[PDB]
């Protein structure tokens, strides 16, 4: 579960308590963790005793999850809480890395997120994969106080124009059987508010200021996109590289998971640009 | 296993700056030492856990295959170990990877000091430094 | 993409760097103007725990470390580590072990069943093959 | 045999935010009325026979047959004035 | 490999040894 | 799952692709396919190999459908999505 | 109720007023991530 800003203490008192309420007393249940973390998200571990099934104990938790799931904050409960069965510790670990450096740490955490992730998840065996370091793909609206307070504007407000400005809205269809005498076509209707891009997020109105002039999203804030722009944390050897772990369901072989990954991205690595490699030096499968 | 498992832990409060540049010295003492085939560094992530943590690293250390080395593992564990503990900064360990792929974080015992009278976090922290002075003064321990 | 992805906003690194950027946001008041809230807010340093771990329900602490196989065993370490639970955590607390550990200390005394059982099964079977009771006896005594 | 069929007639309703503000109607009282006119509306439940069932707004047939039916429809502006929506929607034609 | 090793080459010479002076002394008992 | 006044091709893009996503990938699946008609109702359906048992594969996939519970809208979120094991062919019908 | 009435406030006044005064909120941390240069600390921020 996510909390976003949360204190590690605000989550385990209102998050990890609740939850491991509804969890306890699930059958065959060894024990059960929990760690909150400054980041805001909370991570709830439950082993079972072996010989247990995997999906039956997963869809035990994931209900006892949905009763707890009222008692939540509504900032958690709007995220979601994902239950699923995972192996604790790592199993293999992809790295793709840029041999002459041509690359920066958006392009190719963009890259594992959005060409590699999904390709790796569609994999039987597959448990979790998790980009090391790396944030979620999304609009990331960087605020400055100043200018906002300087247009006359507060956080709230700010918020609340995006929020009506970006709506999605259903038209029906013409010439519907209501009518009094039987109609000879039937045609739906399309009507779209959604946005797309950058700049149609900047183009997004927030006041009409005293001189006629529209106050537009960009005005105020430096908006962006990506998973994290911030420098490359994760390595290989001690060059710079982005560390992809895999986490085998239970009950799942591992060594035909760590070729069916292999397998996998060498076909990817088809597609690859130029100057991008990748590598799986930590593999405890090829000691098997 | 062919492969060590190491980390660090940096004092409370310190940034990511800070723990990125001791796993850096880390990685570096590793490939140093002979029969270390690479290093595999996650700064900011908790090697006990696996959870994100400003003030820990991970760090794992790929051994060459065994006819190209004259030293076991746990002779370059204890090599490590040697040299990353004069590293100033912050608390530097490495562990041998558990016996059983799959259960346990590393080799060892692994236990968990339940607070189940309410006496709060700061005799729960009192209970882990009295503990580890003890397992400490124990021959044949390692500090945990 | 043919995806759907979250938007987020909060404001800028620069702004958030110190104490004084906290106490200089600004809200507007009822009649119409903004004015920061430091005037209106308490700024005071606390120290607590981070990460926050629970393990069965109550606040717990977790514990990782190894002995040299050549001074003491896995099975002499548990021991010492329980003697030390009882002489050192004060009432309301106790250590539980995890991982591999928990096998150790869940299993029985599982030499203790299957070896004398093996050898009445043993001893049985002979007795019934060559109808003696002493004649068994001759083969199952080099066991030992 | 295939019920496949690829020439179905659509309609394309584009909302010009911009031409929209400067008429004064706000998106969400303009996005509203086709919401409920032409696209049924969920209001709440109710109570007959022992059982709940639910209640339902929109427009007639005979008001809901035509692309001018679209274009009458009527909003409320900032000054209060009911005014047509046909002057900041695009209605279009397309297929799929 | 080495429990193993260990102790059929002690059964092996005790074996030789011992199993003959078993059996003449449980029989001869019995036949006492 | 349903979605009043929304044309085929928007159903099949905020709807059927987030519940193909998490669908997608539970064991002995054989293939899937989907529809979203003009009616503003989905229709989604994962077949099996023979011989899996359906009550296993109910619950997964129900589970599944609830993972992406987050990304649907507002208008389907209210209105509920239904995961139930069903023949897709009819097997008696009665006449009034 | 009828303290409630002389005050001139109704029962969702009261229902209203409690639930704008008891709240969550979350304030992240200081010097975090989208800076740009690197921190030499990171402190949790507790508005409660």
């Amino acid at each position: 579960a996510e909390y976003p800003g949360a204190n590690p203490k605000v989550i385990a008192e209102t998050v990890a308590t609740p939850l491991e309420e509804a969890i306890n007393g699930v059958e065959n249940m060894m024990y059960m963790k929990s760690v909150a973390g400054s980041d805001g998200v909370l991570v709830t571990t439950v082993t079972f005793r072996p010989g247990t099934d995997p999906d039956q104990a997963q869809v035990q938790v994931q209900n006892r999850v949905a009763q707890a799931e009222a008692r939540l904050p509504e900032d958690v409960r709007r995220l979601g809480i994902t239950t699923q069965k995972q192996s604790p510790t790592l199993t293999l670990v992809v790295h793709l890395f840029s041999p002459n450096g041509k690359y920066d740490s958006l392009y190719m955490r963009n890259y594992a997120t959005l060409k590699v992730k999904d390709e790796l998840a569609r994999l039987p065996g597959v448990g979790q994969i998790q980009i090391f370091g790396s944030g979620e793909y999304a609009m990331r609206v960087w605020l400055d106080p100043n200018k906002v307070a300087a247009r006359g504007l507060t956080a709230s407000d700010v918020v609340t124009a995006m929020q009506e400005q970006n709506v999605q809205v259903s038209a029906g269809q013409l010439g519907a059987e209501p009518l009094p005498q039987e109609s000879d076509f039937l045609i739906s209707i399309n009507a779209q508010g959604r946005l797309h891009t950058e700049e149609e997020f900047g183009n997004i109105i927030l006041k009409t200021a005293q001189d006629g002039s529209l106050v537009r999203l960009r005005d105020v804030a430096r908006i962006e996109m990506g998973s994290g722009s911030y420098a490359l944390r994760s390595q290989l050897n001690n060059k710079d590289a982005v560390g992809i772990g895999i986490f085998q369901s239970p009950g799942a072989n591992a060594i035909d998971l760590s070729n069916a990954v292999r397998a996998k991205m060498a076909e990817l690595a088809t597609r690859f640009p130029e100057d991008m490699q990748w590598a799986a030096p930590y593999d405890p499968t090829v000691f098997v | 296993k062919l492969y060590l498992i190491g980390g660090v832990k940096m004092p409370e409060g310190s940034s990511l700056a800070r723990t990125d540049a001791v796993i850096r010295k880390m990685s570096e003492i590793g490939m140093n030492t002979e029969g270390v085939d690479y290093a595999v560094a996650f700064p900011g992530l908790n090697a006990l856990q696996f959870t994100n943590t400003p003030n820990t690293g991970t760090v794992f250390f790929g051994l060459k295959p065994f006819d190209q080395r004259k030293h076991t593992a746990a002779e370059i564990n204890a090599e490590i170990n040697a040299k990353i503990a004069q590293i100033q900064q912050g608390f530097g360990f490495s562990i041998l990877p558990p016996p059983i792929l799959g259960l346990g974080q590393g080799s060892g015992y692994s236990l968990y000091i339940q607070d189940r009278g309410g006496l709060g976090y700061g005799a729960l922290q009192s209970a882990v430094n009295a503990m580890s002075g003890a397992i400490m003064q124990t021959p044949g321990m390692h500090f945990p | 993409f043919g995806r759907t992805w979250r938007v987020m906003a909060q404001a800028d690194g620069p702004y958030r760097e110190s104490v004084e950027d906290i106490a200089n946001l600004r809200t507007r008041n009822n009649q119409g103007e903004m004015v920061p809230i430091g005037s209106m807010v308490n700024i005071s340093t606390t120290y607590g725990p981070d990460p926050v771990i629970r393990y069965n329900g109550y606040p717990a602490a977790d514990l990782i470390g190894d002995a040299d196989p050549r001074v003491l065993s896995s099975s002499q370490a548990m021991t010492h580590l329980e003697e030390l639970s009882k002489q050192i955590l004060p009432n309301g607390m106790n250590i539980e072990w995890t991982d591999l550990s928990f096998q150790q200390a869940t299993q029985g005394n599982t030499a203790l069943i299957v070896f004398p059982v093996a050898v009445l099964l043993a001893f049985l079977v002979l007795a019934a093959l060559y109808e003696s009771w002493t004649l068994p006896l001759a083969v199952i005594l080099i066991v030992p | 045999i295939s019920t496949y069929q690829a020439n179905v007639p659509q309609l394309d309703v584009q909302v010009d935010r911009d031409k929209a503000k400067a008429q004064g109607v706000s998106l969400t009282e303009l996005f509203g009325t086709l919401q409920t006119y032409l696209g049924s509306s969920y209001v709440n439940d109710f109570n007959q026979f022992g059982r709940t069932w639910r209640v339902m707004a929109q427009a007639d047939g005979p008001y809901r047959e035509s692309v001018e039916d679209i274009a009458n429809l009527r909003t409320r502006n900032n000054q209060g004035e009911m005014v047509p929506i046909g002057s900041m929607v695009n209605i279009s034609t397309t297929y799929g | 490999g080495i429990t193993v090793f260990s102790g059929m080459l002690g059964v092996t010479l005790f074996g030789l040894f011992l199993t003959p002076v078993f059996y003449v002394t449980l029989r001869k008992l019995v036949t006492r």
